[PDB]
Parts: structure tokens; sequence; C-alpha cells
């Protein structure tokens, strides 16, 4: 047969379509789901090894600089209620939802993790019944509605489509009896991530938790606590709750305390140095490595005043690691193949690459034709004050700028340059050389708006950069500014 | 001449760029980024360090030439360490960068030594198992990251920079973009996850680092041809002269272009176009082929077009323009512009042309349309991007329902342009006035 | 061993000048003036002129100089109306075309 169009690449993955109330023909029929050799969780890894051929230089930084990386000093008061609230409703056999909500960085995923791990050596101990802990990251979802093909196939060990799944965990959560079961506790992690127009899947994962033989322990995270209320309907934010546990961003004395306890063994310590190559061996010269309380302090009260987020503090201070590491090795002369100090000024370093602006000194360093075009478009601003400007005044303008400073030498040494490119064969131009190269390049920067619009004099341009830091990169050109 | 010939192909080598590794060429001026690049890749490649790092410089300026470069030189000493995958942010979409990271991730197993397999839900879920006696570290060059980084959600930005910090995978990621503030694109997590490391390039803020580059560019450091001393003699000469044409040439680049690809390109055909070594410093001397170079750059342009119009044309262009400045909002029509033209042509033969019958004026107006004098009025054009240009072209627009002459258009140049650029000669020219 | 090299050939300036950032090597081909179009025409149509059915049944009814003949309509063609088709090589092949029998 002739088709009209064709599909060519459909890859159609190996998911059965019957849902799990037509696995048995009654519910007495079920069995003992946790007497089942495939429920209840019951290879790639190794093409990403090789045969090292060399000896790498682990510097005297490195085991700093590793002890700061990202892979519960300040988490008291939520891992107690966390756990509280999932020992009390695991040991008892009832299903609840926990609400956390917070900023990047303050230490939720953890703090759950945390709580699990020591739910799961308590069900070890045989002194609560055994659980199964399942995590949704709601990012890490291709479609929404993949976590219904998750959590199912975390249960049960089947693949089936995410419809016939969403069946399957209903007939399971509300008719199997406890008796057949094992309790689940699930993190719902970027909550905000799995809301979608229908909020059909948050009504079912919420809802799911009020069903009496569900056994099922929701435990959503999410970024603001105020997400029932803005982005769902009345119906989730009832079954959700009224408790809600908020984490909060961290104190200066909470962030020191992080960085101390990832430097415990580490600082004030001393390291058996090679002079040959620069490889130190933690307990050739004894070298004793040290970071500064001054310098952890201010960089906690940096990020403590920004956002209180720990990976941002860890991040600060291995950046600082990494600058005195790097002076070092240059110093040393070393390679990758007494006493060594990193200090507040690398902390300081570190602290304004991240709150420096490289707009002003981009513009600075413009040809000068990008500079006439700013600054006539800035001139175009003071003249009428509309903030958009048509590109036929700003040629216009342009035109005026040169015909009236004719007299000065750099004016008139640039003229013919940028009207006939030095050439007596090349016309007298209407746009000035590289017209199109500087628009388009300052488009590509993002220092430039441009409309949408195919008539070139008509067509509006704006800055997208604030006004005054356009007009300081303009006052820094010597021949601008005396025009 | 077959020396004539090696130097002119080495010389053509290296404005390509296409040199041995080890010859490749390196500006001063973007050593001291190109080393820190250097640093990034050696900690990664060597000491397994994850990395997260974004590269900000315009178009043109060197962030994939300094990445290749590493890579090529990482490659000839450790090439059984690291992987490589490559993404452009203007050919993969939000699906299609999946599959491309699985399928380069499969053909550079093999090729070090499915994932690929399945619907997307699968692929991705393969690659979040393989990514989140040494490892082998895994490099993403991500160009074009501001695609990426878009208000709706950053799913991929999310993995990839938490494979940077949570996996034991170590995992390199380098970022291209033009964008300068790149940092205000990221999503709020994402943006937790990145490390804030972000490279600006280098600018040329001074002539003699453009001096020193071109010197870079045409100076043969190799024996390979019985010409190499005397080319490098005459342009050491040529270049060290202040008031030479190369060096005119270089002056009016930094303060108009300021790029040296732009540069290269058109020194390109003045290499090639040499026949022998005299006509080659001859060429270098004088850099006449740059300004033929440059008076054919600017030949399809506004003032180029112009030039080619017969006088029936330039006469129905005046006549649109005088008609569009005497408008209100600068539209005007096919009838306007003929009444305009037939009270000149009759006011000048007062003072024999032939006047053309309307009918005839017609392939001149369409004529005239074509070669982008006139718009059309309130014309969008060509849309940003394919969906809009879709959404676009199941409309039927108001303009081609209605008769031609009636159809509003706008200039593209305007009447005091025209005054500017005709001659005193022309007979049309008194009419550019109002 | 195979590296593919793209060729474009592009209409109009604009969407040229959308992509000068790239800093790609451009040629660029202005329009012919009259005296090339004329030459070019003369060149390309005076022999299909020649040896058409027309003039070698007109001949017979009634090769240099077959070749003026043909020329001198051709620069006919052009002086009449060149201000109409500008320098167009198209339409004025049309008009040869059409005034040609
Ligand atoms: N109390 C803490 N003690 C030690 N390290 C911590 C602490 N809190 C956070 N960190 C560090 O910061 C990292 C970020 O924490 P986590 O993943 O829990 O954040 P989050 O609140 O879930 O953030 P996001 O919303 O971005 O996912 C942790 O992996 C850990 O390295
Ligand atoms: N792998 C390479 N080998 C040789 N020359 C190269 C290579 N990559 C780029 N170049 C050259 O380096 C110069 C700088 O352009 P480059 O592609 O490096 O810019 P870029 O900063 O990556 O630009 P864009 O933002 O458009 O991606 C050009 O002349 C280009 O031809
Ligand atoms: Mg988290
Ligand atoms: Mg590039």
């Amino acid at each position: 047969v002739i088709r009209k169009f064709t599909k060519k690449n459909v890859a159609r993955a190996k998911k059965k379509y019957t849902p799990f109330s037509k696995r048995f023909k009654s519910i007495a029929a079920i069995p003992d789901l946790t007497s089942l050799p495939e429920f209840y969780g019951n290879r790639f890894e190794n093409k990403l090894k090789t045969t090292q051929k060399h000896q790498i230089v682990e510097t005297i930084f490195s085991k700093v600089k590793k002890q700061l990386n990202s892979s519960l000093p300040a988490r008291e008061n939520e891992f107690a209620s966390i756990y509280l609230s999932a020992y009390s409703a695991i040991e008892s056999d009832s299903a609840t939802t926990i609400y956390v909500a917070g900023t990047p960085g303050v230490g939720k995923t953890l703090t759950v993790r945390e709580v699990v791990k020591e739910l799961l050596s308590s069900s070890a101990q045989r002194e609560i019944p055994d659980f199964l802990y399942v995590e949704i990251n709601g990012l890490k979802m291709v479609k929404p509605t993949d976590c219904y093909e998750t959590l199912w196939n975390k249960v049960s060990g089947e693949r089936l489509t995410w419809a016939a799944s969403m069946e399957s965990l209903e007939f399971y959560f509300k008719r199997v009896p406890k008796n057949k079961k094992k309790t689940i506790v699930v993190l719902l992690d970027e909550l905000d991530a799995m809301v979608t127009k229908s909020q059909d899947i948050m009504y079912n994962f919420f809802n799911w938790t009020t069903y009496e033989n569900a056994k099922l322990i929701v435990i959503a995270v999410a970024n603001t606590m105020d997400l029932p209320e803005r982005q769902l309907g009345n119906k989730i934010t009832s079954r959700i709750g009224f408790t809600r546990i908020m984490f909060t961003g961290y104190t200066h004395e909470e962030l020191k305390n992080i960085i101390d306890l990832r430097l415990k063994g580490l600082n004030d310590s001393f390291f058996y140095v090679d002079t040959k190559t620069g490889n130190a061996i933690l307990i050739v010269r004894k070298v004793r490595l040290r970071m500064s309380a001054d310098a952890i302090e201010i960089a906690s009260r940096k990020v403590a005043s920004v956002s209180g987020d720990a990976r941002r503090a860890l991040k600060v201070c291995k950046r600082a690691a990494e600058i005195a590491e790097k002076h070092y090795m240059a110093k040393h002369g070393y390679g990758y193949d007494g006493v060594q100090t990193v200090h507040i000024t690398h902390v300081m370093k570190a602290l304004n690459e991240t709150l420096n602006s490289h707009v002003i000194t981009f513009m600075t360093r413009l040809s000068f034709t990008a500079k006439l075009f700013i600054y006539a478009l800035l001139n175009l601003m003071k003249k009428n004050g509309s903030q958009e400007q048509e590109l036929g005044d700003i040629v216009d303008e342009i035109k005026l700028l040169i015909e009236v400073n004719g007299s000065n030498k750099f004016v008139m040494e640039i003229a013919k340059t940028l009207f006939q490119q030095g050439s007596d064969n090349i016309s007298e131009q209407l746009r000035i050389i590289s017209w199109d190269f500087v628009l388009n390049q300052l488009l590509d920067a993002g220092i430039l708006f441009k409309q949408t619009m195919k008539n070139d004099r008509i067509c509006c341009v704006k800055l997208n950069i604030s006004v005054e830091e356009a007009k300081r990169a303009m006052n820094e050109d010597e021949t601008l500014r005396n025009l | 001449d077959p020396g004539f010939g090696s130097l002119q192909r080495r010389l053509l080598q290296q404005l390509y760029g296409t040199l041995p590794t080890d010859e490749k060429i390196i500006f001063t001026y973007l050593q001291d980024c190109q080393q820190e690049i250097d640093r990034i890749i050696k900690q990664s490649i060597i000491q397994k360090e994850s990395h997260s790092v974004i590269l900000v410089g315009p178009r043109q300026s060197y962030k994939t030439y300094l990445l290749d470069y590493e890579l090529s030189l990482l490659q000839q000493s450790y090439k059984e360490q690291f992987i490589t995958i490559r993404l452009n942010g203007f050919i993969h979409s939000e699906q299609t960068a999946i599959n491309g990271i699985a399928t380069q991730l499969e053909q550079q197993l093999q090729k070090i030594h499915t994932i690929s397999s399945g619907s997307l839900t699968e692929v991705f879920e393969k690659i979040l198992l393989l990514l989140d006696i040494t490892k082998i570290t895994v490099v993403f060059i991500f160009d074009e990251i501001d695609t990426f980084a878009g208000p709706v959600r950053q799913t991929l930005l999310y993995n990839l920079f938490d494979m940077v910090e949570h996996s034991r995978v170590p995992v390199c990621i380098f970022g291209c973009t033009t964008k300068l503030n790149i940092l205000e694109y990221l999503e709020k997590r994402v943006k937790s996850r990145f490390s804030q490391r972000v490279i600006y390039m280098p600018q040329i803020q001074n002539l003699d680092d453009m001096v020193d580059a071109v010197r870079n560019l045409l100076t043969v450091r190799s024996e390979i041809s019985p010409w190499v001393s005397q080319w490098n003699e005459t342009l050491e000469k040529e270049l060290s002269d202040p008031r030479s044409n190369l060096n005119r040439h270089i002056r009016m680049n930094f303060e108009t272009f300021r790029s040296l690809p732009t540069l290269k390109n058109s020194i390109i055909p003045l290499v090639a176009t040499s026949k022998n070594f005299g006509s080659l410093c001859t060429a270098i001397k004088s850099c006449s082929f740059l300004d033929i170079y440059n008076k054919n750059q600017l030949s399809n342009n506004l003032t180029g077009r112009l030039q080619s119009l017969s006088d029936l044309e330039l006469a129905i262009l005046i006549s649109a323009a005088r008609v569009a400045l005497r408008a209100k909002d600068g539209s005007f029509n096919f009838n306007l512009a003929y009444a305009e033209y037939e009270k000149m042509i009759k006011a000048i033969n007062s003072r024999t042309i032939k006047l053309w019958l309307k009918k005839d004026v017609k392939n001149v107006w369409e004529n005239l349309v074509q070669l982008d004098f006139f718009t059309e009025k309130s014309a969008v054009g060509l849309r940003d991007n394919a969906t809009a240009a879709f959404y676009a072209s199941n409309y039927q627009f108001q303009g081609t329902m209605i008769p031609f002459d009636l159809r509003s258009y706008q200039m593209q140049i305007i009447l005091q342009e025209l005054r500017r650029i005709i001659p005193k000669s022309n007979m049309y020219y008194s009419w550019t006035q109002l | 061993k195979i590296n593919i090299k793209f060729i474009y050939t592009m209409l109009e300036t604009s969407f040229l000048q959308r992509y000068s950032t790239h800093c790609i090597p451009t040629v660029m081909f202005p329009r012919y003036n009259v005296d090339e179009v004329s030459t070019i025409l003369v060149m390309s149509r005076c022999g299909e002129l020649m040896e058409d059915s027309c003039l070698r049944k007109r001949i017979i009814e009634e090769d240099d100089q077959f070749q003026n003949v043909a020329a001198n309509f051709i620069h006919l063609i052009v002086q009449a109306f060149h201000s109409y088709t500008g320098n167009d090589i198209f339409a004025l092949n049309d008009l040869i075309d059409f005034k040609w029998p």
C-alpha cells in the first residue's frame, strides 16, 4: 500500500497492557505478595572501566578538594519530625503523606535519605516491619506519567504502560488486604515537576495515602511551602494536609560546622610531600595544611546572606582551594602525571568572580563601530526617551555624529575607513563598514534586542542591559567622551 | 614552481588552522585563557575530577578551536582515559539530545574497547543507570547551551549538572554560548548544581595583538620550501613598517571588525591567486587584492544595487521615495508612485523621455520589490523559528488578496539617501530634494 | 576519509546579513551592466537564432551575414527594452523569443 507519510523511527517498549486487577480470579485468589519472587525487588558499570598506565600526582590540596565535594549536623528537628512520622506510620501499618519544602541545597533530599536509611536499619533489627523504598524524581522522568510506570515496576516487577500501571496501583492500594502486603515508602522528589494541567497524577499519589489498605508513605519534597495553594486544587491540598515541614536556609554558624565537618581530619594536619613530584601522603617534607577560620567564617556569612545553600559554601571553599593549588603548582612546576594555607585572599577571589560582571569590560573592548552604535543609541534615548529606537534613526544619528565632529583628528581619520573602507574605488556607503557585523554581534551578546521586522529602517532596537553600565562603558572610551 | 607550491599550500594550511597538533598556532592574547582550559581538561581526564564550566564569548572567538586543540592534545597521550560526547543546541532538541548522548556513548565505548535501544524513556533510564585500574572520564561539549537553558524546564541541564555533582563517574561538561548573562538563564536548582565556573573568552585589546596574530598566521616555522626565509623576511618587513599597506588593512579591521577570521577570509584568496613567489611578494606589499575583495563584499548592498538600476527603475524608485516622504506613515502604493512619476515626466519634458504606460511599469515595480527596495507594510518577513513560520504558512495575508496597485509598501532607502548617492550629472537628480 | 563541504547560493542580501558574525567566506555576484548583458545575450542567442527554422525558410521564400542580422536584432531589442527589463537576462530572452519570428 502507498502511505501518505511514514514513521520509520518508532521505538516501542515491551510493556504489557493488562492491569493487576485481572491477574487473579478473585480478591481471595491473590496470594501473599511478600512471598512472591518478583514483588518488592526480589549491569552497565564495567563499560566505564579501564587500566591505569600512570601514577596520578595528588597534591596536598587535592584531598581538601575531594573532601569538599557534594559526594547531619544542622538538621536535628527536621530529621526527628520526619523520622517520627514515618516510624509511627510504618509500625502501626497506616498510610500518610509528609510534606517537605525549601530552597535549593538546604539538605532536603539528604535528610529524607538519612531518615530512610535509619528506618531500614530499624527494620533490619525487627523493630518495625519490612518496607520497600522507592525514589521518584520528577525531573528524571521523560514523561510525567512514567512515574506510574516506575512505581508499579518497583512494586510488582512487571513492565506495563502508564494507564495500566495506574489502574494496577489503584487496585493494589485499595483492594489488596494488609496481611498480603508490604509497606511502601515513596519519595516524590521535585514535586513541582510532576504537576500537570489536569493534576491527575498529584491527586492519585496523594489520594492513595487516604486508603485504609494502602500501607503507603509518600514523602513529597517541594521547593515552595505554598505549592498546593498556588498550583493545586482544594481536593489535593486537603489530602496533603496542614502539617508542612519547612527547611530554612542555613545560618552562617551551621555552614561553618558543615565545612569543619568535611575538614575535621584534614585541617591542621601534617602531610609527607615529595618535592620531586608533588604527591602528598596524609599521616620528603612535613608540611602542615591549614584553612583559616576567618576565611571559612566570611565565606559562610556571605553564603548565608545570599541563600543559606550548602552547595554554594562547599563550592566556594573548593574554588578557594583550587586557586591556592593553582598558584602552588605554578610556583613549584609540579604537573599532573612548610605550612600550606588556603587564605582569606583565595576565599575573597572565589567570592568575587561570581559577583564580577563582564558586561562593562566586554563593551569597553569592542571596536569603534560597535561603541559608536551604542553611543548613538544612548544619544537617541536621551533625545526622545522612547527606550526603543528605530535602526534608521540610529543610522542617521551615526551619520550626524560623523559630520558634526568632522574637525576631530580621530574622526577625520576614521571617516574614509567608515564609509569607503580606505579605498577610492569603493563608493560612499549608506551603512558604515561592519554595520551588520556589530549589529549581529550585539544581538548574540544579549546586549541588544531587535524586533522581528523585515523593513531595516523602521525595525526597532532596545537595550537589554542596564543603561548606566552602558554609559559607564561609553565614558571609559577616550574618543566618545570627548564628543 | 614546486617550491612556491609547497610554500603556498603551507600558508593556506596555516590560515585554515589544519596544521598537525604540535605545530598548532595559539595567539598570545588567547594563551592565558587556553591554559585555564588546559587545567580543567587535565583535572578531568587525568586526575578524574568532575568539572562544569561555561565558555562565554562571541562567535568566531575560538571557543571550539581551543576546546578541539585541548582534546587533540589529550588524545595523543591519554586516549584510553576519556570519551567525548558532542551536543549542539541548534541541531539537538530536548528529545534528540538523549538519543544523541546514547548513540555517541555506544560509538565511543566501542571505539575504546545497547544503551540507545528502545523507547526514549528506556534510553534515558539507561543513560541515568550508566552515568548516575581507573574510571573513564566522559567529556561533554555542549555548544549553544543557552538554547537548553529555557524558561520552561531545564531537564537535561539538571541531570547533567547532577552527574557532575553526585555521580561517581568523572564527568567534564564544557558549555559554550554567546550570552553574556548566561547565569541568569539557569533555573534555581540548575544554578545551585552548577559550579558557577564561567570563563569569559578574551578579546583583542590593542593593535599589536592583531599584528602578532597575523605574524603567527603567516610566518612559516618549518623548512618546507626554498622560499621560506625570503617570505619570512618580506612578511617581517611589511609588518615592521607602520606605513605599509598590510598594517593599514590590519588597522582598518581593528577599528571596524576587530576580527581575525574576517581578515583571514580576505588573506586566503590573496595567497591562493598568486602564481609565483614574486607575485605573492608584490601582492603582500601592495594589498590591492584586499581592496578588490572589499569592493566585492559591498557590491550587492543598497548602494551597489542602486547603480545597477535602469533609468525607468530609478525614476519609479525616486517617485515612490518622495511619495513616502510626503506620507505621514511612509506608506505608498503603485498608483501614487505612478502619479508622481507622470508629474515628473511632464515637468521634465516641459523644459524627450518616453513616458511608459502603467501596464509596463508593473514589471519595473515587481523588479523593485524583488530587489528589496520596497517592503510590504508591517510585514514580519522571515520568522525566527520553524513553528512560527509554519503558523504563518497556514494563514492568507490581506496583502495577497487585494489587487497589486493598492498594496501598501515602505521604502528600504529614503529620498535623502537617494540624494546622497545619486550623481549630480544624473538627469533625475533634482527630484531627490522636495 | 570523506569530508563534506557545503556550497550555498543565496539570492537576497538581508538573509546573508543575518549570518555575518559566522565569518563564512562569501563570493558576491553583482548585477551585470547593459554592455555585459548585451554581450551575454549575443554570445548565448545568436547561434540559436541564426539556425532558426523561420530564417532558413525565409531565405528560400524570398552565415556571417545571418550572424550580423541576429546580433543587430539583439542590440535593437536591448536598446528598445532595456529600460523596461532592467539588467534582466531572462526577460530579454523572453522578448527576443517573442519578437524574432
Ligand atoms: N546538613 C548538611 N551536612 C552536610 N552536608 C550537607 C548538609 N546539607 C546539605 N549538605 C550538602 O549539600 C548537598 C545538597 O543537599 P540536598 O541534595 O539535600 O539539597 P536539596 O535541599 O534537596 O536541594 P535541591 O532542591 O537543589 O535538590 C548535599 O548533597 C551535601 O553534600
Ligand atoms: N577544529 C578546528 N580546527 C581548525 N580551525 C578551527 C577549528 N574550530 C574552529 N576553527 C577556526 O577557529 C576560528 C574561530 O572560530 P571558532 O569555531 O573556534 O569559534 P567559536 O567561538 O566556537 O564560535 P561559535 O560561538 O559560533 O560556535 C575560525 O576561523 C574557525 O574556522
Ligand atoms: Mg533535592
Ligand atoms: Mg563553536
